[PDB]
């Protein structure tokens, strides 16, 4: 995880029950960015032809 | 639904008019298709006033003509094979 500066504040209804506001700083600072690995495979399957 | 030459004409119509030798290719496909089939470069060049290496450019263009386009649409092709005898022969002379 990362240690984020957080505040306890209603903000125009952007945090109604469980909704969270994030900074443009954090995304600009490339925090929390996630990297994934997808895979592909292929065969030949020799046929009678 | 005709000869690939007609399909080639349709592709050329779809293709941009800026392609070199498009008119020459059209003229050859019109009524000089037999000359192209027999690869009679001498007679074809004499009749059509074909320039040197211009036939090469036309052949290269005809290479990108998507012959048998319906074959590519039928991408699906299940494999068919039967096991029958085995010749694995691991370490030589294996009783596969």
């Amino acid at each position: 995880g990362q240690n984020m500066r957080v505040a306890f504040m209603p903000w125009n209804g952007y945090n109604f029950e469980d909704s969270i506001l994030v900074s443009e700083r954090v995304v600009q600072e490339d925090r929390f960015t996630t990297i994934h690995i997808q895979e592909l495979a292929c065969v030949s399957r020799d046929t009678k032809l | 639904a005709k000869d690939l030459r007609d399909c080639l004409l349709i592709q050329l119509s779809q293709f941009a008019k800026e392609t070199p030798w498009l008119e020459e290719a059209r003229l050859i496909i019109s009524d000089h298709l037999d000359l192209l089939a027999n690869h009679d470069f001498r007679t074809l060049m004499r009749v059509t006033r074909l320039k040197e290496e211009v036939l090469k450019e036309a052949v290269n263009l005809i290479q990108s003509l998507d012959p048998r386009p319906g074959q590519s649409i039928q991408t699906s092709e299940p494999e068919y094979v039967i096991p029958d005898v085995l010749v694995r022969k691991v370490s030589g002379r294996w009783t596969v």
